[PDB]
């Protein structure tokens, strides 16, 4: 006869047929999905007085069990019985209730913000439900699904209790961010950024995901910081990390200013580094879990060595500060000074006047400034043969994955920023992040600057063609835009960041797909022209964006500083030997374009950084940002079990892929990221890979380490991210 | 151990 | 190990149909002439032809000098130093034969009562005699001693094979056997505590756990109230976490339903319940503990086995023929092997306990195209296991009308007209509707006319060297692979499991099943028809769960499982590797 | 260790020369009424001016309800199962009451004879008897094997 234990808690006969039926519902249009498999693998786990419950969870992992490369389409039917299951828990039905009524229940609720009422009338709210597509969640993968219910979907975080589904979500994030926009255009604006969130065109991030029609308003995620050379100021830089992490940023901290030990700070850098750890862990579950910061200094500063090895899990504990990551800072000089074979001097920030200023701004003041210091011997000063220093840099950074590099001269001649006004001397956690900053001498002090950037992706597989970037970047500028107006600032020098200069990153997810599907690879220079192609139409588009949103609500309050305002162009200080890899004539009209900047400006300073995605494209269904996938099918544990997921269109694809460690070596990577760069306002979280099985002894050798990072330089990468290793 | 998921189980 | 052979010189003297025959003839031979030879010739047959499987002791002894064939025996200590080395010395004089031991040592009482030191010096102890024959103190002699979950010196005990601890303190050359009710197992869901009293310090406590369900609710509600007792509290869900965390690593930490074992029995449990199990954990008989080695009030269980092979039957009514000649070739062993501690004779001729089992189960499915793990064999195990149990009983009735009853035949729940069709599990059910096949009816009448030979007859045993002989998988486990290899000093031992040509597909191996449940409704199926029980396992691949690591819920879930279908013990728990 | 008391309460009863005299009156007790009195006199003088000392289990418990007095015990050991039984047996009576053991197992025949499995398992069965009643195996219970 067999029992099951309803919602509330009274039996009733088990109903086989209505399982059966909404199996075979969910398994419309899926190809190699046997229903009567999962049946099997999943009634043999019942018994007598089973929660009803407990059935759903059964067959949803039952169908979650069978993903692989062979039956792929088990991502989607497993998918679909889990959307079916959040319905019954959030409105006890499959059918998501009237938008007015469930908005209204919510707001009650205290779970949505009370605005949305306010701005809205209910006739808007019957329009808004008419844009809905509730089947539009059919179209989730599993894992996108898991995602979803884990930081997505508006729930009760102690009970477990989920309230809305990814529709409202969906909707609600449009209308949060468009709400002040004119009745004229409100609602079209609306409707089609909704289309493009749901249909995956546009991938948003985490804060905005989870965040964005709540009673909160903590939605910067990427802060960045410069610590000046004064106690003030590194108590300010510590009480920021403190108040944004408290928020779950991630934080860049320039330190490169502090003396070194031994100067007339005294004792040096290091315990002011381990100040700035703890105070990037002072929110974290344990110490370890949470919080998380990237700290950039120059690589000829007097105390480099130490700093160097700073995370090499093997010293001594004064010595060391594992748990943040670190940017070596590199111009023209050091990497000639290294093919030379000749010295790098270092000096402390404090003894050479100018110098650090120049080692961002201006190239060839630095040239004159670093010769006169090192002929001056009344100037302390440390003497090391440059292979040693590059190789004890490349060294740390093979073994941790975690010593980055900045390429700061490329930062500056070659960015949206005037660097005599506003030179990029930092970036972010992640490598993409490139803004102007300055130091603070208080928490409050209303002259420092943090630079702040919201974040957001094109999908490059869920675009049929190249000029449908143009409405999609409209929606994105603008949506990103509003968001600004929106947030909270608990420190008042990022606010000055965020309304002096607007910054915004948007950047790509799916590319290794795009690439796939187009018959190119990475390793092998078959995709330099269509990437070309591709950031042209990405990079124009958005500028477009900003541009007619400069005309309609007027540039940005400190545009005056940007390369842009002069009437300067990425296309016209790219790096040269760019042109030596690639022949893609431009295809959109930059000339016309520039007037109408000249003329009218821009809303935001930056448009564009490549940054890395990983929760985010889960929820598409999409490659990881612009790298290659490690393999067809990607593994993450859960406590519901083992969690799948296969590339998209591994069917029709599976030989068009490059795997990541098919690639030969780091060269038509390189070019590509390269490639992207010239278009890029910021930069680019690229990475380095190695197996070691494809070299004598499984050592990877030095010499090859050291000829990729100029390779990198010679096409004007910026920054060099994680270093990853294969194992095994 | 989660003992509201034992819980339901009848012997 | 079978053949006749000269141990020193490595002569051998026979081969294998003289065996064969000859077996048959000890075991017949004092039959009337009548039927004497035909009785042989049909014996000889069964068995050369491997439709009966014959164990060890059996195949290698009888038609020689020897009388020792006791390869398991269950004794029960109670709770005084006389009993304590009554035990002991009984253990010792069976272990210098071989056999098997099972020991109940849940009656001493705990450390710190009115044993004011304790259990385990005397757990020790049983060890060193269990261990007192053996090659250098590792290599032979066996035992599995039992206890309640309740005890009050639990917590020591479910550690003491943990081979990370103190010498004192532990125990490892023994495994153990963790003894369960319903009313514990309801504390866990609950979500409440478990109260531990020393058996000596609550008064008809410890008889209730095994006979009477309610009378021990009564009793433990009451000295869990009285707070005069020594009493340890403590949650369930850390109880049964400890024990099950044991069970995983050492894989030998077994459990014992105690109530399914007295309320679904060939025993009436006021008279003579099942307090303990065997070795293995299939053997479920009465016993009573020993004042003296030589106490003739005591009772040592013993038990006779044999098993039927599913590979080398065409039809179950094949079943009939063979059932009449095992029963009747182990009734008459029962009177020709020698006895060396009195008590144990008292078991044997007073009960006359057999253990008739399978071999070769996971073929046998196979060629019928059903699996293990999907719920596709219930049935047809229903169908095999109702034919095995008829077919015993009535030879073991036709034996009674022949020969007569047995002795304390009037103590079985069979002397009263109560048939394990009616005793069995409700809630299987819910899971095989194949209906009863033969006539279970006159069967009864026929039982409580003339009565049974044998107070038992069918348990589930492992088989390892056994089914070697026969080609055959291992009891009703399903195979690992498709070859097994053994080591010997002659070179790699190769097996392939029987018939793989024409059923590579059809087996499902070990590691194919994507969890218990199927196998463990199997077990609960079988059990329905079984007298005593089933060496039953649990089985966990962690690279099916994430981060390699099997969840507690899981391993705490399965146990319930295993309790929901009427499973009495659990025996081994198997963990892949690599 | 000697007077009489409480274990629980830890309470004290008796003093040293009730304790000298009532060992006296105890073990001197069957003696006719004429020499009685005056051997518990006698003796009563020799211990409690220190001229014969007496055993630990003499001194605590000549006087009380107790009649374990037995503080060592010698067992020698034939060589067959039944022997090593009963040796073992007896072994775990007498260390109960706190007697320390001689065992004498030079009999049991060596490993290989035609027992079989040689001395060792059971000079292990012996130590486990003779620590059958102690804390873990360790403190409480002495034995010496020759």
């Amino acid at each position: 006869n067999l029992l099951v234990t309803k919602r509330d808690g009274s039996t009733e006969r088990i109903n086989l047929d209505k399982i059966h039926r909404v199996l075979d519902w969910a398994a419309e249009g899926l190809h190699n999905v046997s229903i009567s498999q999962v049946e099997l693998r999943s009634h043999i786990q019942f018994y007598d007085g089973i929660k009803t419950s407990d059935i759903h969870e059964t067959i949803i992992k039952a169908a979650a069990d069978l993903i692989s490369r062979d039956a792929p389409d088990y991502q989607y039917l497993a998918a679909r019985l889990a959307i079916f299951h959040l319905r019954k828990k959030a409105y006890g039905q499959f059918e998501p209730p009237a938008l007015y009524d469930h908005v209204v229940k919510m707001v009650e609720m205290g779970k949505y913000d009370n605005h949305l009422l306010e701005d809205y009338t209910e006739e808007e709210f019957k329009q808004m439900d008419t844009f809905i597509d509730h089947d539009r969640d059919m179209t989730f993968s599993y894992a996108a699904v898991k995602q979803l219910e884990g930081k997505y979907l508006v729930q009760n975080r102690v009970t477990g209790e989920i309230y809305e589904s990814a529709q409202f979500l969906y909707i609600l994030v449009a209308a949060c961010l468009f709400s002040n926009y004119p009745r004229e255009t409100r609602l079209q604006y609306v409707k089609r950024f909704y289309d493009a969130v749901s249909t995956f065109k546009i991938s948003l991030p985490t804060p905005i995901m989870s965040g964005v029609r709540t009673p909160t308003r903590q939605f910067s995620s990427c802060v960045l910081i410069e610590c000046g050379d004064s106690l003030d100021s590194i108590n300010a830089t510590s009480s920021a990390i403190v108040k944004y992490v408290s928020q779950r940023a991630g934080i860049g901290i320039n330190a490169g200013r502090i003396r070194a030990l031994g100067s007339p700070f005294h004792t040096g850098c290091i315990p002011f580094y381990k100040h700035f750890q703890t105070a990037v862990k002072s929110c974290s579950q344990g110490g370890v879990r949470g919080g998380a910061a990237t700290l950039f200094y120059p690589m000829w500063h007097l105390e480099v060595e130490s700093l160097l090895v700073l995370k090499n899990n093997r010293g001594v504990e004064g010595n060391r500060v594992r748990h943040m990551d670190y940017g070596v800072q590199i111009n023209k000089l050091m990497y000639t000074r290294l093919l030379k074979g000749e010295d790098i001097t270092l000096f402390s920030p404090s003894d050479v006047p100018g110098l650090y200023d120049a080692f961002f701004a201006d190239q060839e003041e630095f040239e004159r400034l670093y010769t006169k210091y090192e002929k001056d011997d009344s100037i302390r000063k440390q003497r090391v043969k440059a292979v040693e220093l590059f190789s004890l840099m490349m060294q740390e950074r093979a073994s941790t994955g975690r010593i980055y590099i900045q390429n700061v001269d490329h930062c500056n001649t070659h960015s949206p920023f005037d660097p005599a006004i506003a030179p990029v001397r930092q970036s972010n956690l992640a490598l993409e992040i490139a803004l102007p900053t300055k130091p603070l001498n208080d928490v409050n002090d209303e002259n420092g600057e943090i630079a702040l950037c919201t974040l957001s992706a094109f999908n490059l597989g869920a675009i049929n063609n190249l000029d449908e970037l143009e409405e999609l970047a409209i929606l994105a500028v603008r949506a990103l835009d509003a968001l600004l107006d929106y947030q909270d600032y608990p420190i008042p020098a990022a606010k000055r960041g965020a309304m002096g200069r607007r910054t915004l990153g948007i950047g790509v997810i799916n590319f290794a797909y795009y690439l796939a599907k187009h018959g190119k690879r990475y390793s092998d220079g078959s995709a330099n022209n269509l990437t070309h192609k591709t950031f042209e139409a990405i990079q124009y588009y958005l500028l477009k964006a900003s541009n007619e949103l400069a005309k309609e609500q007027g540039a940005c309050p400190w545009f005056n500083e940007t390369t842009y305002a002069k009437g300067i162009l990425p296309i016209d200080t790219y790096k040269k030997d760019l042109d030596t890899i690639a022949n893609e004539p431009l295809h959109y009209d930059w000339e016309a374009l520039r007037e109408s900047i000249k003329t009218h400006g821009l809303r935001n300073s930056t448009l564009s950084a490549l940054m890395p995605s990983e929760t985010s494209s889960q929820i598409s269904n999409a490659t990881n940002g612009i790298e290659p996938p490690r393999g067809y099918v990607s593994i993450k544990a859960s406590k519901d079990g083992i969690l799948r997921q296969v590339v998209p269109d591994y069917e029709h694809l599976h030989d068009a892929y490059e795997l990541l460690w098919e690639m030969p070596g780091n060269d038509g990577y390189l070019q590509l990221v390269g490639i992207m760069q010239k278009f890029i306002d910021q930069s680019i979280s690229a990475n380095t890979n190695y197996d070691p099985s494809r070299f004598p002894s499984g050592k990877v050798p030095m010499q090859q380490l050291l000829k990729d990072l100029l390779t990198a330089y010679k096409f004007g990468v910026k920054t060099l991210y994680y270093q990853n290793t294969r194992d095994g | 151990v989660d003992t509201d998921d034992l819980s339901n189980f009848q012997l």
